């Protein structure tokens, strides 16, 4: 049959020794009944008294047995799995057929030397009488290794079909089994019974065609249809009052639709949950949250289907400014023929600038991309060459973006306003320090409270700003302030900030320079 | 044949890595390699009774269209128990071999061979990814040039005796040959040594390139040498000054600081006089030469900054207590990562022939950038350790 994976115990630990809850005599007899009939099939075995070891069991009939302590003495396995393919990625199908795969775990050797940690007892219904102590062959079920080792099994299983048949398209997750071709009808479901034969062979039990489930799949929030894919039905609550938690569950799901559903937008509902007190506290929606409440519900309406993936056309990748710190995008390889599509809101740091954002949505997109179609796609940006190119070659950290075109699709990136790279001639000179002295003999000595040493060096810089004219250069001895300003950010969490970039975009021309 | 007991270094356990994913061309290629490598021995599928991980990669070759795998066992190599001629930097030249295949005849503890556990992953996670182990000692694996070193001698041995103007230092995948003979002389003595070895069972490392260690003086700082100062280049002029006295403590600027009397316009033309004069030109005789009593020791880590000059330059420096710089460069000559990998490689070449260590670096990009596309430039069989950093704003001007 299958090669035993060879397991042992974590190092230095033992296997577990805990004893055998009390049962009633009416779950002993079922208990027996089920495990006799385990040990006719060989998935367990009847053990010498000399096994010291034993894990408890219970029934709900159905034999529950309780494998925490063996599992938390048993060593680590390769992870049974990180991620899931994701739908843009997959390929067109003309049929899918989806495979239970019934007891599994039961179908699979257990290396021998691992048995005898397996080890649990059944209780003799007269007390007189000692219990019987049973072992098991197979992958119990409820075992750590259960998984990762039944899936390591199946692959083996599968490798030759697959070589026969490659032709033929097969993803395992967990216990169902998907099959994929594209044979006519009628092929198609006889690879399926031939297959189904391939697994029987290996006592691997599947459903009869008149019994398997028939797409659309719901598969991990989704519903795939062999040719079209989106996600299963969206429906919003219609609903007088909100608690946060309604406020909360409702902004996790339009999130989910993102993903395909272009257009969400959650920034007036996510607003509502500000300053809240209670998970149960009621929130009234504000004229703006009904307004992108209705305008949601009303796109998810309509049902749209993402397309799957044709890995003979190119990827396009396309993004759009859909408000501040907001950014949208879709992949498509037949024009508008998306394959997915979605949403970036991602701010890092606390200041920055369209360009330094579009740049950070294009990695995102990039480290999905290859994730999705092992390949990133041809961007279509709101930003023309040069203003990146002078962003760029004028910015401290590296970066670079693959192959990209402009697309004059409003709003386009550009930056607001730039610092000179030389002091300015004829323009005021403003020393700050909370006030300032400038070269004209001005000065403003402002004392402000609740205020930071750095939000203080700031406020110097504004007053500054506001009282100087068109054209100023200004000698700031703040380290931090001349960073932030440097950057050239054109969006802050700091209103402060937001004030100076606003006085920063007004004036003609505007030097800021450094001393100690 | 039998192999060599290796074992972690006490109490440590296994690596178990994330791979980062990769370009399902990079994959292929991978699959084509590992498949071979499996024919021949070198590796072996493991099943899930092996939990540990470390990432591969693919990288390309110089003056060769086949990939070449690497393996990050930066983390192995840290849990790797235990176990260098100041001459190769007066050599004239050097030329990088990559002797990386020497390995694949030596076989592996059984008992460590688990460790050296990779993956191989799939796109769009449509496959659990092939999972392998190796059999015979790895590239890139701290443990392979040890176990090997015997060997290595008995086959460099003749070599060395034949050739005693030469100078081989190994390190990790790679043989540094060094000598003063002209160039020409040079890439024909190169050649007799790579067949020399085939003569016992060998790729340009970096080009059929050579490195001139000779000439890899120390970039010191310099002042802007101007005709008329204005306020604001007397600021920049003491800024840069206040600094750079950390480091030699005998700069003033008393008097530079003194011209800069009041709130004057920024772009108002000082003139400087003479107190002032003697005082630039005194530290600028300063900074000429690199700081005394800074000296390395093989105690400490070696760290490497880099600095974007934008303009396709860069500066970095190695050193190991701050301000204490070991040696200090520029890099320039295409996008941004292309040229920092470069770079990178470059200031790394460079440590393992100065001091026969990798520095540790921190990029001033962002990480998931550098992960996506460091390897479409890397060629060197090596890995750094690094970190990501914010490059503050003086600390650029400071330097070129
Ligand atoms: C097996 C074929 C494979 C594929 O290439 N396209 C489709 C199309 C429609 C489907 F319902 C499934 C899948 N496939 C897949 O891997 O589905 C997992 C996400 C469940």
């Amino acid at each position: 049959p299958i090669e035993t994976v060879p397991v042992k115990l974590k190092p230095g630990m033992d296997g577990p020794k805990v004893k055998q809850w009390p049962l009633t005599e009416e779950k002993i007899k079922a208990l027996v009944e089920i495990c006799t009939e385990m040990e006719k099939e060989g998935k367990i075995s009847k053990i010498g008294p000399e096994n010291p070891y034993n894990t408890p069991v219970f029934a709900i009939w159905r034999k529950l047995v309780d494998f925490r302590e063996l599992n938390k003495r048993t060593q680590d396995f390769w992870e049974v799995q990180l991620g899931i393919p994701h739908p843009a990625g997959i390929k067109k199908k003309k049929s899918v057929t989806v495979l239970d795969v019934g007891d599994a775990y039961f179908s699979v050797p257990l290396d021998e030397d691992f048995r005898k940690y397996t080890a649990f007892t059944i209780p003799s219904i007269n007390n007189e009488t000692p219990g019987i102590r049973y072992q098991y062959n197979v992958l119990p079920q409820g075992w750590k290794g259960s998984p990762a080792i039944f899936q390591s099994s199946m692959t083996k299983i599968l490798e030759p079909f697959r070589k026969q048949n490659p032709d033929i398209v097969i993803y395992q997750y967990m216990d169902d089994l998907y099959v994929g071709s594209d044979l006519e009808i009628g092929q198609h479901r006889t690879k399926i019974e031939e297959l189904r034969q391939h697994l029987l062979r290996w006592g691997l039990t599947t459903p009869d065609k008149k019994h398997q489930k028939e797409p659309p799949f719901l598969w991990m929030g989704y519903e795939l249809h062999p040719d079209k894919w989106t996600v299963q039905p969206i429906v919003l609550p219609e609903k007088d009052s909100w608690t946060v938690n309604d406020i909360q569950k409702l902004v996790g799901k339009l999130n989910w639709a993102s993903q395909i559903y272009p257009g969400i937008k959650v920034r007036q509902l996510c607003k509502l949950l500000r300053g809240t007190k209670a998970l149960t506290e009621v929130i009234p929606l504000t004229e703006e949250a009904e307004l992108e409440l209705a305008e949601n519900r009303e796109i998810l309406k309509e049902p749209v289907h993402g397309v799957y993936y044709d890995p003979s056309k190119d990827l396009i990748a396309e993004i759009q400014k859909q408000g501040q710190g907001q950014w949208t995008y879709q992949i498509y390889q037949e024009p508008f023929k998306n394959l997915k599509t979605g949403k970036y809101a991602r701010m890092r740091g606390a200041h920055t600038n369209d360009v330094k954002q579009l740049t950070e949505a294009v990695q995102k997109i990039t480290t999905e991309s290859i994730v999705i179609w092992g390949k990133t796609p041809k961007f279509k940006l709101p930003i023309q060459k040069e203003t990146w190119e002078t962003w760029w070659t004028e910015y401290w950290q590296a970066t670079w973006i693959p192959e990209w075109e402009f697309v004059n699709t409003p709003p386009l990136v550009k930056l607001w306003y730039q610092l000179e790279k030389e002091p300015i001639v004829g323009a005021e000179t403003f020393y700050v320090d909370a006030g300032y002295v400038t070269n004209r003999g001005r000065q403003k000595v402002v004392t402000l409270t609740d205020t930071t040493n750095q939000k203080t060096e700031l406020q110097a810089i504004y007053l500054a700003l506001q009282d100087s004219g068109l054209e100023v250069n200004i000698v700031t001895d703040s380290q931090y302030a001349l960073g932030i300003i440097q950057a050239q950010p054109d969006q802050s969490e700091s209103e402060l900030v937001n004030q100076i970039i606003e006085q920063l975009i007004k004036k003609e021309k505007v030097y800021l320079a450094w001393v100690p | 044949i039998e192999t060599v007991p290796v074992k972690l270094k006490p109490g440590m356990d296994g690596p178990k890595v994330k791979q980062w994913p990769l370009t399902e061309e990079k994959i292929k290629a991978l699959v084509e390699i590992c498949t071979e490598m499996e024919k021949e021995g070198k590796i072996s599928k493991i099943g899930p009774e092996n939990p540990y991980n470390t990432p591969v990669f693919a990288i390309k070759k110089k003056d060769s269209t086949k990939w070449r795998k690497l393996v990050d066992f930066r983390e192995l190599n840290k849990r790797t128990q235990d176990f260098h001629p100041a001459g190769i930097k007066k050599k004239k030249s050097v030329t990088v071999l990559d002797v990386g295949d020497a390995y694949f005849s030596v076989p592996l503890d059984e008992d460590f061979r688990k460790y050296t556990a990779f993956t191989i992953p799939s796109i769009n996670n449509e496959t659990p990814g092939i999972r392998y182990q190796y059999n015979v000692l790895p590239q890139g694996w701290k443990g392979s040039p040890a176990i090997f070193q015997s060997s290595m001698t008995k086959i460099l041995e003749p070599f060395r005796k034949q050739n005693p103007d030469i100078v081989i230092y190994q390190y990790m995948d790679d043989l540094y040959v060094g000598s003063d003979l002209e160039i020409g002389q040079h890439r024909t003595k190169i050649e007799e040594l790579r067949q020399h070895l085939l003569r016992w069972g060998p790729p340009f490392l970096w080009m059929g390139y050579e490195l001139h260690p000779d000439k890899w003086t120390v970039q010191p700082i310099v002042l802007p040498e101007k005709d008329s100062w204005t306020v604001n280049d007397i600021q920049k002029l003491v800024g840069k000054l206040n600094w750079a006295s950390q480091i030699y403590p005998g700069i003033k600027v008393r008097q530079l600081c003194k011209l800069l009397r009041g709130t004057k316009a920024l772009t108002e033309v000082i003139p400087l006089t003479e107190e002032a004069e003697l005082e630039l030109a005194e530290n600028r005789e300063i900074l000429k030469e690199p700081v005394h009593g800074v000296y390395y020791d093989p105690s400490k880590d070696l760290i490497a900054e880099i600095q974007k000059q934008g303009q396709g330059q860069w500066t970095y420096q190695i050193y190991q207590e701050p301000f204490k710089n070991l040696k200090t460069g520029k890099y320039a000559r295409t996008n941004d990562v292309k040229q920092l990998t470069e770079a990178v490689q470059k200031i790394t070449t460079e440590s393992i022939v100065i001091w026969g260590k990798t520095p540790k670096f921190k990029l001033p990009i962002q990480k998931e950038t550098w992960e996506t596309w460091w390897t479409e430039y890397w060629q060197a069989t090596w890995i750094p350790e690094w970190e990501f950093v914010n490059t503050p704003p003086l600390v650029k001007l400071w330097y070129q």
